[PDB]
């Protein structure tokens, strides 16, 4: 591995998640235009995710 | 400059396209905005490009859902689109 | 063939009536890629109907990510608690 | 094949050290801390949070809060 | 206050009649009919929902699932 971005993923205080984005393929590494369109894209996941928990409670 | 004009086959275009423009687009369309589709005249039932009332339903679904203004904003479009007069919601209770 | 970045991006307006332009509607590169994922984001909410689904959807989520980044792998890990120590076990590995 | 993770024994883990056992539930309290900035799902029951009394008893003068200090 | 309604000092009903009260409940039986329908959310709990405790025991041969006619 040579490149790393990760994020968690919250419940209110709480963490449910981490999710990794391991080896980007043409660029020496990740731009700073990604890490925006991350979390952007993410948003729809989180609610999933904390739905899942929930249910679990 | 004009001789790279082998693109009137689509297959390098669009593919050069979706590697260095689609993060862009898909950034902006999934920020805060306002949808742009006139709400007057009752036009065509709908297009396909016109349907961006998916990522405009789709931009409340982030985070302290109400439940009550998420089902009056469906609802204020879901009687554009049945060309209504009238929607109401009534509740289920048990005693 | 290669590719010649150059600075050139005017060839990326209205276009007349082509192949691969399907939809009705459609005039414009951004009109087919927004579309497109339109419609990819009503699938996989039409899937959360019943019974949610947290490892089918979360892939799918996934391996679009995996494309829109250019990266070469995804991964997700979760989180739980023994006797009052925290840790991170492993759900879904090497996604591509 | 492998599962992906190549171990098929059992779990596996980088660290080592003597175990670390948890201590018993001896006193406990109906109080809780006064809430922080963010709030996500189950996180409103009644009971669950505060000091189980109104505001208003523990701070009388906040009941007409709205009034200034004219009067 | 034009409350959406045009009614306010208390709720109003289509019909009325004698008022009728619920009955206790005094067996309180264990099991459950086999389950039928969609799932939706918030099923799926393991002590509720079932009859008894396992299926092995209500169908001993069920053991056998995956043989054949023959054996």
């Amino acid at each position: 591995t040579r490149n790393i971005l990760a994020t968690p993923i919250m419940n209110g205080k709480d963490v449910v998640a981490v999710i990794m984005a391991v080896n980007k393929l043409d660029g020496p590494c990740f731009t700073s235009e990604d890490e925006d369109v991350f979390l952007k894209y993410l948003n729809f996941g989180t609610l999933n995710l904390k739905i899942y928990h929930l249910s679990y409670l | 400059e004009v001789e790279k004009f082998l693109d009137s086959n689509v297959s390098f275009a669009k593919q050069y396209y979706n590697l260095r423009y689609r993060a862009k687009v898909i950034s902006d369309l999934l920020g805060p905005r306002e949808a742009a589709v006139d709400f007057s005249n009752y036009h065509a039932l709908n297009s396909v490009e016109e349907s961006e009332i998916i990522f405009d339903l789709l931009r409340d679904f982030q985070d302290n859902l109400q439940a009550e203004k998420c089902v009056f904003n469906v609802m204020k479009k879901l009687c554009f689109l049945l060309q209504a007069d009238r929607m109401s919601l009534f509740m289920y209770r048990a005693r | 063939a290669d590719q010649y970045f150059g600075r050139k991006l005017s060839p990326e307006d209205v276009a007349n009536a082509c192949e691969d332009g399907c939809p009705e509607g459609c005039t414009s590169f951004r009109e087919l890629c927004q579309v497109e994922e339109s419609a990819a984001l009503f699938e996989l909410v039409q899937d959360m109907q019943e019974n949610v689904n947290m490892e089918r959807v979360v892939f799918k989520i996934l391996r679009r990510l995996c494309s829109i980044l250019h990266a070469d792998r995804c991964s997700l890990f979760m989180y739980r608690q023994r006797n009052g120590v925290a840790e991170l076990a492993t759900r879904l590995f090497s996604v591509q | 094949i492998r599962s992906a993770t190549r171990v098929m024994g059992g779990p596996v883990t980088p660290r080592k050290g003597p175990p670390k056992f948890k201590q018993r539930q001896t006193r406990q309290f109906k109080s809780k801390p006064p809430k922080k900035g963010v709030q996500g799902f189950g996180d409103d029951i009644p009971g669950m949070e505060g000091l189980g009394t109104d505001i208003t008893v523990i701070c009388p003068w906040e009941a007409f809060n709205h009034l200034e200090l004219h009067e």
